[PDB]
């Protein structure tokens, strides 16, 4: 089921980002909140491959997921423990420089945008201060 | 598989790219893929259901690119317009793909590239892919005003330099030769404002941006060109967008370079025909600056013996222009002008007080004052009784040049000499050896050519190029020595009717006065500086001068005397002529006299 459009998503036959296919896909998270919980738990799957461009397209479709969709889709991201994977890769000792830079740039975002220890998700701003006690600057 | 299953598929909502894949649309070929009837199908449905998602613009492009890139896409869709029944799909998709970049704010530099405007070069304006470019700039501008604005320019600096200043060079010659022409005129205009605003929204300075525009010349060359101008056109368009960091042209000059190498590039173009007007005048506000600062000439000095120009600022050019400031200040502060003199008197050396006073004189502001003082120094000079050397030195008589014999302090300094030489008989001195020594013998050339065409110095002048030529006597100069010593050996066809010669003849013969044993003929020292055929043919010429004739006729005599003493065949002087002027008049008369001799 929805394990495929995440796939082809985060493809490796892609060169860039198909950015119409993330807003379907975020248009139908926006229909079907129980479909929402499969798409983040398949971003974390692929995410978990090594090939720092399929990481990137998982990154970036996350990244347009999180801006568009409910609440619901940022709870699961907080729940699934998706953050704690995220900074997993930035632990690497040899991680890749662009994945690594994304990372973090979308942590600082949404940190600041949950609005920080008082957020109702505030796993952002745990993964956020792990990454700052490593001494990690945008 | 089946429509029914797209329409399930639709109201299912299934995005467009995985749709393809489950269609197996992964053909191998990109430009194959658009001849299979599936795809059309595929398209439709994409179509449809951007018709309900969150996104107007095209998903199939955006499926596309995301697989190829955006020039492969584009240049694939331009291969499809080739095949006619393809070619009302490739149309609605080069518009599609066009509403899909203006959308997704896609970088000018791929619209370029998949344009191939890799070709234009020199010629990017005219083509009308540059102009659509161009439109798309703004078109998505429009579209994105919450945005900050896209531009054009980093593409184009990029792509012909590897080099912020270099990249630029090029782009200014490309805009200058655009506005040449009325067809690109209007293009020219436009890529001028663009890069203008980039500047400005950048907030490159105009120190930075003037480094673009001196690029490949001298700094001199720059100021020259049109191109100066076109920066203050710049920097009165940066003063306007930024008042609170406003910049006049001196100002920034001046704290790009300071104000020693300003200064020097000033007197470097204040030489020249191209520049010449703008030096003054940049000089002047130069001046206005240390002025509005309130800074003493003295001041104006200090501030810039540290870098450039102390080791060459007592010399020509710099010092004249010092004195300039000086005619300014005491202009603005009349009341000090003998104290100023005064501290520069017991701060210095003598010697260099006179080199100022001696150029303060032309300034009428200065002459009356520096006159004065001047006397005055001089008078206690010669109460000394010191050496007329020692004083000629001190009197800075070195460096007045080719007018000096027009110089009141000269006159003066000779009063005294005769006054010492009769005070010391045992121990006299030279006025000329002064003027030799220090003015090299070029200088004093030029100094009696200058003092004989002045006739208040003509006497004067005269009495020097005796003195001159005495002291070839003194160190017995051949007269084939002096002979090109006075430049005779440039004058031609016309040497004897050279007012010069003349005075060398009679050089030959004092000569000859004072040393007897080497004596020399006017020939002999004719032939030693040029051979029998040149000198006939001057002789030939000469002959139609009245004036020269006897004189011509003379010395045929006389060269026919030297082949007599040469013991020459006139066989080998026919033999070494050929078609030349008076050779057969000269030959018979070498032969006549042959035979009387016989």
């Amino acid at each position: 089921m929805v394990n495929s459009m995440v796939e082809r998503a985060t493809s490796d036959m892609l060169i860039g980002p198909d950015w119409a296919m993330n807003i379907e896909i975020c248009d139908i998270c926006n229909h079907d909140p129980a479909q929402a919980k499969d798409v983040v738990k398949g971003i974390k799957r692929r995410l978990g491959s090594k090939n720092p461009k399929v990481q990137l397209l998982a990154l970036t479709l996350l990244e347009t997921i999180v801006k568009n969709c409910g609440d619901i889709v940022h709870m699961h991201v907080a729940e699934k423990d998706l953050l704690h994977e995220m900074v997993k890769i930035v632990k690497k000792k040899q991680p890749d420089l662009h994945v690594k830079e994304k990372v973090l740039i979308l942590i600082d975002t949404w940190q600041e945008a949950f609005g920080g220890p008082r957020a109702r998700y505030p796993q952002f701003y745990g993964a956020y201060q792990e990454l700052l006690r490593i001494g990690a600057v945008f | 598989v089946t429509p029914a299953k797209l329409q399930q598929w639709l109201d299912e909502r299934l995005p467009a790219g995985l749709v393809f894949k489950n269609m197996n649309l992964d053909e191998p070929n990109i430009f194959s893929l658009l001849h299979e009837p599936n795809f059309a199908k595929w398209v439709q449905y994409a179509d449809d259901l951007s018709a309900k998602s969150s996104h107007k613009e095209s998903s199939v492009i955006s499926t596309l690119t995301s697989l190829h890139g955006d020039k492969v896409v584009y240049d694939t869709i331009q291969a499809a317009k080739l095949y006619p029944q393809l070619s009302e799909l490739a149309l609605k998709l080069e518009k599609d793909q066009i509403r899909f970049w203006i959308a997704t704010r896609k970088d000018p530099s791929v619209v370029f590239e998949a344009l191939n405007l890799n070709w234009a070069g020199i010629s990017i304006f005219p083509k009308p892919e540059f102009s659509a470019w161009l439109k798309y700039v703004d078109d998505v501008n429009a579209r994105h005003p919450k945005e900050a604005p896209l531009s054009i320019i980093p593409t184009l600096k990029q792509r012909f330099s590897r080099g912020d200043e270099a990249g630029t060079d090029v782009l200014l010659k490309l805009i200058a030769n655009g506005k040449a022409t009325t067809e690109a005129k209007t293009v020219a205009n436009k890529v001028e404002s663009a890069l203008f605003d980039f500047w400005l929204n950048s907030r490159e300075t105009p120190d930075k941006v003037m480094d673009a525009f001196k690029y490949g010349t001298t700094t001199q060359a720059f100021l020259g060109s049109p191109r100066w101008k076109e920066w203050e056109r710049y920097l009165s368009a940066y003063n306007a967008r930024y008042p609170e960091k406003k910049a006049t042209a001196i100002e920034t000059l001046t704290r790009k370079y300071g104000d020693a190498q300003l200064l020097d590039t000033l007197i470097g173009a204040s030489s020249k025909g191209e520049t010449k007007t703008l030096a003054a005048k940049l000089q002047a506000q130069q001046f206005d600056r240390w002025m509005n600062l309130k800074e003493s000439p003295l001041d104006v000095y200090n501030r810039l013996r540290s870098s450039y120009g102390d080791t060459a600022f007592f010399n020509e050019p710099q010092l004249n222009v010092w004195v300039s400031y000086m005619n300014v200040f005491v202009d603005k502060n009349p009341s000090k002008v003998d104290k100023m003199f005064l501290e520069l008197g017991d701060t210095f050396g003598d010697m260099r007080l006179f080199r100022v006073l001696g150029e303060a004189k032309k300034f009428p502001n200065l002459e009356s004052t520096a006159t004065k003082l001047q006397m005055e120094k001089a008078s206690t000079l010669f109460a000394s009784g010191k050496s007329p050397e020692g004083i000629f030195k001190v009197l800075a008589l070195d460096n007045v040049g080719d007018d000096i014999l027009s110089n009141t302090l000269f006159h003066k300094w000779l009063a005294y000499l005769q006054k010492f030489n009769k005070e010391h008989p045992n121990n006299q001195e030279s006025w000329f050896d002064m003027l030799r020594i220090s003015y090299q013998p070029f200088g004093v050339e030029r100094i009696i050519e200058t003092g004989r065409k002045n006739p208040l110095t003509r006497l004067m002048a005269e009495k020097v190029e005796n003195a001159y030529h005495n002291y070839w006597l003194d160190i017995k100069m051949e007269p084939k020595t002096a002979f090109r010593s006075l430049h005779l050996d440039e004058s031609g066809e016309k040497l004897l009717a050279d007012p010069k010669f003349n005075t060398w003849v009679q050089y030959l013969k004092t000569f000859n006065d004072r040393y007897p044993n080497e004596k020399t003929t006017v020939i002999d020292g004719l032939r030693d500086n040029s051979h029998d055929i040149a000198l006939l043919r001057m002789f030939s010429a000469a002959k139609n001068d009245p004036s020269t004739e006897k004189l011509a006729t003379d010395l045929q005599s006389a060269l026919i005397l030297k082949w007599q003493d040469a013991k020459k065949t006139p066989e080998e002087l026919k033999r070494v002529f050929v078609g030349v002027p008076a050779a057969d008049e000269m030959l018979d008369r070498y032969i006549k006299l042959l035979a009387v001799a016989s």
